[PDB]
Protein backbone atom coordinates (compact mmCIF):
# COMPACT_ATOMS: atom_id res chain seq x y z
CA UNK A 1 0.00 0.00 0.00
CA UNK A 2 1.37 3.40 -0.71
CA UNK A 3 0.86 6.63 1.09
CA UNK A 4 1.27 9.48 -1.31
CA UNK A 5 0.67 12.82 -2.20
CA UNK A 6 1.37 15.49 -5.03
CA UNK A 7 5.26 16.52 -5.39
CA UNK A 8 5.24 19.98 -6.49
CA UNK A 9 2.53 22.01 -5.49
CA UNK A 10 1.07 25.62 -6.21
CA UNK A 11 2.59 25.09 -9.89
CA UNK A 12 0.76 27.39 -12.38
CA UNK A 13 2.61 25.32 -15.33
CA UNK A 14 0.67 22.80 -17.70
CA UNK A 15 2.30 19.84 -15.48
CA UNK A 16 0.46 19.51 -12.59
CA UNK A 17 -0.89 16.43 -12.80
CA UNK A 18 1.84 14.48 -12.86
CA UNK A 19 4.64 13.82 -10.21
CA UNK A 20 3.55 12.16 -7.32
CA UNK A 21 5.60 11.84 -4.10
CA UNK A 22 4.93 8.20 -2.53
CA UNK A 23 6.31 6.54 0.42
CA UNK A 24 6.12 2.58 1.01
CA UNK A 25 8.12 0.13 2.90
CA UNK A 26 10.54 -2.74 1.51
CA UNK A 27 12.39 -5.22 3.26
CA UNK A 28 16.36 -5.46 3.61
CA UNK A 29 18.67 -7.97 3.45
CA UNK A 30 17.82 -9.23 7.20
CA UNK A 31 14.33 -10.61 7.20
CA UNK A 32 13.72 -9.53 10.27
CA UNK A 33 14.59 -5.60 9.53
CA UNK A 34 12.59 -3.62 7.48
CA UNK A 35 13.22 -0.19 5.80
CA UNK A 36 11.47 3.33 4.90
CA UNK A 37 12.43 4.92 1.32
CA UNK A 38 11.06 8.17 -0.18
CA UNK A 39 10.58 8.08 -3.98
CA UNK A 40 8.25 9.48 -7.00
CA UNK A 41 6.29 8.32 -10.17
CA UNK A 42 4.62 9.65 -12.92
CA UNK A 43 0.47 9.77 -13.13
CA UNK A 44 -0.07 6.81 -15.37
CA UNK A 45 0.97 4.07 -13.49
CA UNK A 46 -1.11 4.84 -10.11
CA UNK A 47 -4.24 4.31 -9.45
CA UNK A 48 -6.14 5.42 -5.69
CA UNK B 1 13.97 14.31 -7.12
CA UNK B 2 14.37 17.07 -9.51
CA UNK B 3 17.22 19.36 -9.75
CA UNK B 4 16.71 22.59 -12.08
CA UNK B 5 13.37 23.42 -13.65
CA UNK B 6 10.41 21.37 -13.67
CA UNK B 7 9.29 21.02 -17.23
CA UNK B 8 7.47 18.90 -20.36
CA UNK B 9 8.96 16.48 -22.60
CA UNK B 10 8.47 17.27 -25.91
CA UNK B 11 9.05 17.26 -30.11
CA UNK B 12 9.68 19.61 -32.65
CA UNK B 13 9.69 19.38 -36.50
CA UNK B 14 10.24 21.85 -39.09
CA UNK B 15 7.07 23.30 -40.72
CA UNK B 16 7.74 24.17 -44.15
CA UNK B 17 9.23 21.02 -45.41
CA UNK B 18 6.27 18.75 -43.84
CA UNK B 19 3.62 20.93 -45.21
CA UNK B 20 5.09 20.14 -48.36
CA UNK B 21 6.10 16.53 -47.95
CA UNK B 22 2.14 16.18 -47.19
CA UNK B 23 1.32 18.33 -50.49
CA UNK B 24 3.54 16.07 -52.99
CA UNK B 25 1.70 12.84 -51.39
CA UNK B 26 -1.61 14.10 -51.56
CA UNK B 27 -0.38 14.41 -55.76
CA UNK B 28 0.21 10.82 -55.80
CA UNK B 29 -2.96 9.83 -53.92
CA UNK B 30 -5.37 11.34 -56.18
CA UNK B 31 -3.78 9.25 -58.80
CA UNK B 32 -6.87 6.66 -57.90
CA UNK B 33 -9.74 9.16 -56.98
CA UNK B 34 -10.17 11.29 -59.85
CA UNK B 35 -8.80 14.99 -60.31
CA UNK B 36 -11.32 16.66 -58.12
CA UNK B 37 -12.51 15.14 -54.56
CA UNK B 38 -11.99 17.22 -51.40
CA UNK B 39 -9.27 15.32 -49.19
CA UNK B 40 -9.03 16.02 -45.53
CA UNK B 41 -6.64 14.67 -42.73
CA UNK B 42 -8.20 13.84 -39.51
CA UNK B 43 -6.92 12.88 -35.73
CA UNK B 44 -7.16 9.17 -34.72
CA UNK B 45 -9.87 7.37 -33.37
CA UNK B 46 -9.70 5.56 -30.35
CA UNK B 47 -8.25 2.81 -28.43
CA UNK B 48 -5.61 2.40 -25.96
CA UNK C 1 18.07 40.91 11.31
CA UNK C 2 21.73 40.42 11.23
CA UNK C 3 25.07 42.30 11.21
CA UNK C 4 27.25 42.63 9.29
CA UNK C 5 30.68 45.39 9.25
CA UNK C 6 32.83 46.63 6.74
CA UNK C 7 36.22 48.80 6.57
CA UNK C 8 36.22 51.85 4.69
CA UNK C 9 37.64 51.40 1.08
CA UNK C 10 37.08 47.93 0.38
CA UNK C 11 34.41 45.74 -1.31
CA UNK C 12 31.45 44.21 0.04
CA UNK C 13 29.96 41.12 -0.51
CA UNK C 14 26.31 40.32 0.96
CA UNK C 15 24.04 37.61 -0.29
CA UNK C 16 20.56 36.55 0.99
CA UNK C 17 19.43 33.74 3.18
CA UNK C 18 16.64 32.43 1.22
CA UNK C 19 18.02 29.34 -0.58
CA UNK C 20 17.21 29.95 -4.61
CA UNK C 21 15.59 26.49 -6.38
CA UNK C 22 15.12 27.07 -10.34
CA UNK C 23 15.51 30.18 -12.84
CA UNK C 24 16.09 33.30 -10.01
CA UNK C 25 14.49 36.87 -10.76
CA UNK C 26 15.91 38.88 -7.69
CA UNK C 27 15.43 42.48 -6.80
CA UNK C 28 17.63 44.72 -4.06
CA UNK C 29 16.07 47.62 -2.64
CA UNK C 30 17.45 49.70 0.37
CA UNK C 31 16.08 51.63 3.27
CA UNK C 32 17.33 54.18 5.46
CA UNK C 33 15.49 54.54 8.54
CA UNK C 34 12.99 57.11 8.10
CA UNK C 35 13.40 57.37 4.68
CA UNK C 36 11.78 55.68 0.86
CA UNK C 37 12.64 52.76 0.03
CA UNK C 38 14.70 53.27 -3.40
CA UNK C 39 15.32 50.35 -5.68
CA UNK C 40 18.73 48.83 -6.58
CA UNK C 41 18.99 46.00 -8.67
CA UNK C 42 16.21 44.40 -10.80
CA UNK C 43 16.31 41.09 -13.13
CA UNK C 44 19.57 39.80 -12.29
CA UNK C 45 21.66 42.54 -14.49
CA UNK C 46 19.71 45.92 -15.37
CA UNK C 47 19.70 49.24 -13.12
CA UNK C 48 17.58 52.16 -13.34
CA UNK C 49 18.97 55.42 -14.40
CA UNK C 50 20.54 57.72 -11.52
CA UNK C 51 22.68 54.87 -9.62
CA UNK C 52 26.24 54.72 -9.81
CA UNK C 53 28.59 51.78 -10.85
CA UNK C 54 29.50 50.49 -7.98
CA UNK C 55 26.15 47.98 -7.76
CA UNK C 56 26.36 44.83 -9.45
CA UNK C 57 24.63 41.49 -8.79
CA UNK C 58 25.43 37.74 -10.65
CA UNK C 59 24.01 37.10 -14.08
CA UNK C 60 21.34 34.06 -13.65
CA UNK C 61 23.23 31.70 -15.96
CA UNK C 62 24.58 27.96 -15.28
CA UNK C 63 22.10 27.49 -12.50
CA UNK C 64 24.00 26.04 -9.56
CA UNK C 65 25.20 29.30 -7.91
CA UNK C 66 23.81 31.54 -5.50
CA UNK C 67 22.82 34.96 -5.96
CA UNK C 68 25.03 37.73 -4.16
CA UNK C 69 25.13 41.67 -4.14
CA UNK C 70 28.83 43.09 -4.31
CA UNK C 71 29.45 46.88 -3.73
CA UNK C 72 32.66 48.63 -4.24
CA UNK C 73 33.98 51.85 -2.90
CA UNK C 74 32.01 51.84 0.04
CA UNK C 75 30.95 55.54 1.57
CA UNK C 76 30.14 56.62 4.87
CA UNK C 77 25.83 56.78 4.13
CA UNK C 78 26.02 53.14 3.15
CA UNK C 79 24.60 52.68 6.19
CA UNK C 80 20.69 51.11 5.79
CA UNK C 81 19.69 47.81 6.09
CA UNK C 82 19.18 45.67 2.45
CA UNK C 83 16.54 43.45 1.02
CA UNK C 84 16.70 40.45 -1.37
CA UNK C 85 13.11 39.95 -2.64
CA UNK C 86 13.23 36.33 -4.53
CA UNK C 87 11.18 35.13 -6.90
CA UNK C 88 11.46 31.66 -8.88
CA UNK C 89 9.23 29.40 -10.86
CA UNK C 90 8.95 26.44 -8.48
CA UNK C 91 7.96 28.03 -5.15
CA UNK C 92 4.90 29.74 -6.56
CA UNK C 93 4.12 33.55 -6.17
CA UNK C 94 5.71 35.12 -2.68
CA UNK C 95 4.69 37.42 -0.13
CA UNK C 96 7.25 38.33 1.95
CA UNK C 97 10.57 40.11 1.90
CA UNK C 98 12.92 38.34 4.12
CA UNK C 99 15.40 39.24 7.33
CA UNK C 100 17.22 42.14 7.03
CA UNK C 101 20.98 42.81 6.51
CA UNK C 102 22.04 45.66 8.68
CA UNK C 103 25.59 46.94 7.23
CA UNK C 104 27.76 48.51 9.60
CA UNK C 105 30.39 50.55 7.95
CA UNK C 106 33.41 51.67 10.24
CA UNK C 107 36.15 53.50 9.97
CA UNK D 1 6.84 61.35 -13.81
CA UNK D 2 4.54 60.51 -11.20
CA UNK D 3 4.46 61.89 -7.38
CA UNK D 4 2.89 60.76 -4.42
CA UNK D 5 1.69 62.26 -1.29
CA UNK D 6 -0.37 60.76 1.40
CA UNK D 7 -3.59 61.58 3.56
CA UNK D 8 -4.24 59.66 7.11
CA UNK D 9 -6.39 60.07 10.26
CA UNK D 10 -3.09 59.64 12.63
CA UNK D 11 -4.58 58.59 15.90
CA UNK D 12 -7.67 56.51 15.89
CA UNK D 13 -8.94 54.20 18.98
CA UNK D 14 -9.16 50.63 17.75
CA UNK D 15 -11.50 48.40 17.06
CA UNK D 16 -12.59 50.78 14.41
CA UNK D 17 -12.13 51.88 10.84
CA UNK D 18 -8.66 53.19 9.21
CA UNK D 19 -9.19 54.67 5.84
CA UNK D 20 -5.37 56.51 4.52
CA UNK D 21 -5.12 57.84 0.86
CA UNK D 22 -2.42 58.43 -1.14
CA UNK D 23 -2.41 61.62 -3.85
CA UNK D 24 -1.25 60.98 -7.00
CA UNK D 25 0.04 63.57 -8.69
CA UNK D 26 2.02 64.42 -12.66
CA UNK D 27 0.40 61.06 -14.51
CA UNK D 28 -2.55 59.32 -14.34
CA UNK D 29 -3.52 55.22 -13.39
CA UNK D 30 -3.95 53.49 -16.89
CA UNK D 31 -1.21 50.98 -17.01
CA UNK D 32 0.51 51.14 -13.03
CA UNK D 33 -0.01 48.41 -11.09
CA UNK D 34 -0.59 50.41 -7.39
CA UNK D 35 0.39 48.12 -3.78
CA UNK D 36 0.84 49.27 -0.61
CA UNK D 37 3.36 48.30 2.23
CA UNK D 38 3.25 48.17 6.05
CA UNK D 39 6.52 48.87 7.94
CA UNK D 40 6.05 48.37 11.73
CA UNK D 41 8.70 48.58 14.35
CA UNK D 42 10.25 45.65 15.74
CA UNK D 43 10.22 43.61 12.31
CA UNK D 44 11.02 44.18 8.73
CA UNK D 45 8.72 45.39 6.00
CA UNK D 46 5.28 43.74 5.06
CA UNK D 47 3.76 43.87 1.59
CA UNK D 48 0.09 44.00 1.76
CA UNK D 49 -1.61 43.42 -1.44
CA UNK D 50 -2.47 45.39 -4.80
CA UNK D 51 -4.99 46.39 -7.99
CA UNK D 52 -4.61 46.48 -11.32
CA UNK D 53 -6.48 47.75 -14.35
CA UNK D 54 -8.87 44.55 -13.82
CA UNK D 55 -9.28 45.81 -10.06
CA UNK D 56 -8.17 42.59 -8.47
CA UNK D 57 -8.08 43.10 -4.75
CA UNK D 58 -5.60 40.41 -3.93
CA UNK D 59 -5.22 40.09 -0.20
CA UNK D 60 -2.30 38.21 1.84
CA UNK D 61 -3.32 35.35 3.36
CA UNK D 62 -1.84 35.99 6.34
CA UNK D 63 -3.69 39.18 7.03
CA UNK D 64 -7.69 37.31 6.96
CA UNK D 65 -9.38 39.71 4.44
CA UNK D 66 -9.75 42.64 7.23
CA UNK D 67 -8.50 45.01 4.61
CA UNK D 68 -10.48 46.51 1.76
CA UNK D 69 -8.67 47.69 -1.71
CA UNK D 70 -10.40 51.34 -3.54
CA UNK D 71 -9.73 52.70 -6.28
CA UNK D 72 -10.95 55.82 -7.98
CA UNK D 73 -9.35 56.55 -11.35
CA UNK D 74 -12.50 59.18 -11.42
CA UNK D 75 -10.52 62.53 -8.98
CA UNK D 76 -7.01 60.19 -9.64
CA UNK D 77 -6.78 58.77 -6.00
CA UNK D 78 -6.51 55.16 -3.94
CA UNK D 79 -8.05 54.16 -0.55
CA UNK D 80 -7.77 51.81 1.98
CA UNK D 81 -10.40 50.56 4.17
CA UNK D 82 -9.34 48.59 7.26
CA UNK D 83 -12.30 47.06 9.28
CA UNK D 84 -12.34 45.32 12.55
CA UNK D 85 -9.21 46.30 13.36
CA UNK D 86 -5.92 45.71 15.95
CA UNK D 87 -4.13 47.45 18.40
CA UNK D 88 -1.39 46.10 17.35
CA UNK D 89 -0.72 47.53 14.18
CA UNK D 90 0.40 50.92 14.49
CA UNK D 91 2.72 51.66 11.81
CA UNK D 92 4.06 53.81 8.87
CA UNK D 93 1.79 52.91 5.49
CA UNK D 94 3.30 53.50 2.37
CA UNK D 95 1.71 53.95 -1.29
CA UNK D 96 3.85 52.49 -4.49
CA UNK D 97 3.31 51.70 -7.71
CA UNK D 98 4.58 48.72 -9.63
CA UNK D 99 4.88 47.07 -12.68
CA UNK D 100 4.63 43.78 -13.91
CA UNK D 101 7.39 41.71 -15.92
CA UNK D 102 7.49 38.65 -17.55
CA UNK D 103 9.86 35.81 -17.70
CA UNK D 104 9.40 33.02 -19.79
CA UNK D 105 11.93 30.17 -19.55
CA UNK D 106 11.05 27.37 -21.57
CA UNK D 107 7.75 27.09 -24.38
CA UNK D 108 5.32 29.83 -24.12
CA UNK D 109 2.60 27.51 -25.63
CA UNK D 110 2.78 25.18 -22.27
CA UNK D 111 2.34 28.53 -19.80
CA UNK D 112 6.01 27.82 -18.78
CA UNK D 113 6.61 30.91 -17.28
CA UNK D 114 5.55 33.44 -14.42
CA UNK D 115 5.33 37.07 -13.51
CA UNK D 116 7.12 39.04 -10.90
CA UNK D 117 6.42 42.89 -9.59
CA UNK D 118 8.63 45.51 -9.37
CA UNK D 119 8.44 48.68 -7.08
CA UNK D 120 10.43 51.28 -8.46
CA UNK D 121 8.73 54.39 -7.32
CA UNK D 122 7.78 55.20 -3.80
CA UNK D 123 6.24 57.26 -1.47
CA UNK D 124 7.55 59.14 1.62
CA UNK D 125 5.16 57.32 3.97
CA UNK D 126 3.12 58.77 7.06
CA UNK D 127 2.58 57.22 10.20
CA UNK D 128 -0.92 56.04 11.46
CA UNK D 129 -0.75 54.40 15.11
CA UNK D 130 -3.92 53.01 17.20
CA UNK D 131 -4.31 53.73 20.91
CA UNK D 132 -6.94 52.36 23.47
CA UNK D 133 -6.08 55.93 25.50
C1 LIG E 1 11.61 23.16 -29.90
O1 LIG E 1 11.11 24.35 -30.47
C2 LIG E 1 10.73 25.34 -29.51
C3 LIG E 1 10.15 26.49 -30.28
O2 LIG E 1 9.38 27.32 -29.42
C4 LIG E 1 11.92 25.74 -28.65
O3 LIG E 1 11.40 26.58 -27.62
C5 LIG E 1 12.32 27.63 -27.25
O4 LIG E 1 13.08 27.15 -26.15
C6 LIG E 1 14.10 28.04 -25.69
C7 LIG E 1 14.80 27.34 -24.56
O5 LIG E 1 14.15 27.60 -23.32
C8 LIG E 1 13.50 29.38 -25.27
O6 LIG E 1 14.63 30.23 -25.07
C9 LIG E 1 14.47 31.22 -24.03
O7 LIG E 1 14.43 32.44 -24.68
C10 LIG E 1 14.17 33.54 -23.86
C11 LIG E 1 13.98 34.71 -24.79
O8 LIG E 1 14.34 35.91 -24.10
C12 LIG E 1 14.99 36.91 -24.94
O9 LIG E 1 15.57 36.36 -26.20
C13 LIG E 1 15.11 36.76 -27.56
C14 LIG E 1 16.36 36.97 -28.42
O10 LIG E 1 17.36 36.05 -28.00
C15 LIG E 1 14.19 37.98 -27.57
O11 LIG E 1 13.48 37.99 -28.80
C16 LIG E 1 13.21 37.89 -26.44
O12 LIG E 1 12.20 38.87 -26.59
C17 LIG E 1 13.94 38.06 -25.15
O13 LIG E 1 14.58 39.33 -25.25
C18 LIG E 1 15.36 33.75 -22.94
O14 LIG E 1 14.99 34.75 -22.01
C19 LIG E 1 15.76 32.44 -22.21
O15 LIG E 1 17.09 32.56 -21.72
C20 LIG E 1 17.16 33.00 -20.35
O16 LIG E 1 16.96 31.92 -19.47
C21 LIG E 1 17.88 30.80 -19.59
C22 LIG E 1 17.54 29.86 -18.48
O17 LIG E 1 17.31 30.65 -17.32
C23 LIG E 1 19.32 31.29 -19.49
O18 LIG E 1 20.16 30.23 -19.84
C24 LIG E 1 19.52 32.46 -20.46
O19 LIG E 1 20.86 32.91 -20.40
C25 LIG E 1 18.54 33.58 -20.16
O20 LIG E 1 18.76 33.91 -18.79
C26 LIG E 1 19.31 35.25 -18.63
O21 LIG E 1 20.26 35.58 -19.67
C27 LIG E 1 20.57 37.00 -19.97
C28 LIG E 1 22.07 37.13 -20.14
O22 LIG E 1 22.42 38.49 -19.95
C29 LIG E 1 20.02 37.95 -18.90
O23 LIG E 1 20.29 39.27 -19.30
C30 LIG E 1 18.49 37.72 -18.81
O24 LIG E 1 17.93 38.57 -17.82
C31 LIG E 1 18.10 36.25 -18.55
O25 LIG E 1 17.53 36.26 -17.25
C32 LIG E 1 15.67 31.17 -23.09
O26 LIG E 1 16.86 31.14 -23.84
C33 LIG E 1 12.60 29.94 -26.37
O27 LIG E 1 11.87 31.08 -25.91
C34 LIG E 1 11.59 28.90 -26.83
N1 LIG E 1 10.76 29.43 -27.90
C35 LIG E 1 9.55 29.95 -27.68
C36 LIG E 1 8.83 30.48 -28.88
O28 LIG E 1 9.07 30.00 -26.56
C37 LIG E 1 12.60 24.51 -28.06
O29 LIG E 1 13.85 24.84 -27.46
C38 LIG E 1 12.88 23.47 -29.13
N2 LIG E 1 13.43 22.26 -28.54
C39 LIG E 1 14.35 21.53 -29.16
C40 LIG E 1 14.83 20.32 -28.42
O30 LIG E 1 14.78 21.82 -30.27
C1 LIG F 1 5.59 0.79 7.27
O1 LIG F 1 4.94 -0.15 7.96
C2 LIG F 1 4.38 0.31 9.19
C3 LIG F 1 3.85 -0.95 9.84
O2 LIG F 1 2.45 -0.85 10.11
C4 LIG F 1 3.31 1.37 8.91
O3 LIG F 1 3.18 2.35 9.94
C5 LIG F 1 3.15 2.16 11.36
O4 LIG F 1 1.89 2.55 11.91
C6 LIG F 1 1.78 2.39 13.33
C7 LIG F 1 0.36 2.77 13.70
O5 LIG F 1 -0.06 3.93 12.98
C8 LIG F 1 2.83 3.26 14.02
O6 LIG F 1 2.76 3.05 15.42
C9 LIG F 1 4.21 2.92 13.50
O7 LIG F 1 5.17 3.81 14.05
C10 LIG F 1 4.26 3.00 11.97
N1 LIG F 1 5.56 2.59 11.47
C11 LIG F 1 6.13 3.12 10.39
C12 LIG F 1 7.48 2.57 10.02
O8 LIG F 1 5.58 3.99 9.72
C13 LIG F 1 3.58 2.26 7.69
O9 LIG F 1 2.35 2.53 7.02
C14 LIG F 1 4.60 1.75 6.66
N2 LIG F 1 5.31 2.88 6.09
C15 LIG F 1 5.17 3.28 4.82
C16 LIG F 1 5.96 4.48 4.43
O10 LIG F 1 4.44 2.69 4.04
C1 LIG G 1 17.33 19.61 -34.64
O1 LIG G 1 18.61 19.17 -34.16
C2 LIG G 1 19.66 19.25 -35.15
C3 LIG G 1 20.89 18.64 -34.53
O2 LIG G 1 22.00 18.73 -35.40
C4 LIG G 1 19.86 20.70 -35.57
O3 LIG G 1 20.85 20.75 -36.59
C5 LIG G 1 18.55 21.27 -36.10
O4 LIG G 1 18.71 22.66 -36.36
C6 LIG G 1 17.42 21.08 -35.08
N1 LIG G 1 16.15 21.60 -35.58
C7 LIG G 1 15.47 21.17 -36.66
C8 LIG G 1 14.19 21.91 -36.94
O5 LIG G 1 15.85 20.24 -37.37
C1 LIG H 1 1.43 24.67 -47.15
O1 LIG H 1 2.07 24.67 -48.42
C2 LIG H 1 1.33 25.23 -49.52
C3 LIG H 1 2.17 25.01 -50.75
O2 LIG H 1 1.48 24.20 -51.71
C4 LIG H 1 1.05 26.69 -49.23
O3 LIG H 1 0.26 27.23 -50.28
C5 LIG H 1 0.29 26.82 -47.91
O4 LIG H 1 0.12 28.19 -47.57
C6 LIG H 1 1.04 26.11 -46.77
N1 LIG H 1 0.28 26.16 -45.52
C7 LIG H 1 -0.92 25.61 -45.26
C8 LIG H 1 -1.45 25.84 -43.88
O5 LIG H 1 -1.57 24.97 -46.10
C1 LIG I 1 -5.78 14.46 -63.18
O1 LIG I 1 -5.20 15.66 -63.70
C2 LIG I 1 -3.95 15.48 -64.37
C3 LIG I 1 -3.40 16.85 -64.66
O2 LIG I 1 -2.02 16.81 -64.98
C4 LIG I 1 -4.20 14.65 -65.62
O3 LIG I 1 -2.98 14.46 -66.32
C5 LIG I 1 -4.79 13.30 -65.23
O4 LIG I 1 -5.13 12.58 -66.41
C6 LIG I 1 -6.04 13.45 -64.34
N1 LIG I 1 -6.42 12.15 -63.80
C7 LIG I 1 -7.68 11.71 -63.71
C8 LIG I 1 -7.86 10.35 -63.12
O5 LIG I 1 -8.63 12.38 -64.09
Amino acid sequence: TLQCTNYAPNLLSNMRGELKQCSFNMTTELRDKKQKVYSLFYRLDVVQ
Amino acid sequence: DIIGDIRMAHCNVSKATWNETLGKVVKQLRKHFGNNTIIRFAQSSGGD
Amino acid sequence: VRPLSVALGETARISCGRQALGSRAVQWYQHRPGQAPILLIYNNQDRPSGIPERFSGTPDINFGTRATLTISGVEAGDEADYYCHMWDSRSGFSWSFGGATRLTVLG
Amino acid sequence: QVQLQESGPGLVKPSETLSVTCSVSGDSMNNYYWTWIRQSPGKGLEWIGYISDRESATYNPSLNSRVVISRDTSKNQLSLKLNSVTPADTAVYYCATARRGQRIYGVVSFGEFFYYYSMDVWGKGTTVTVSSA
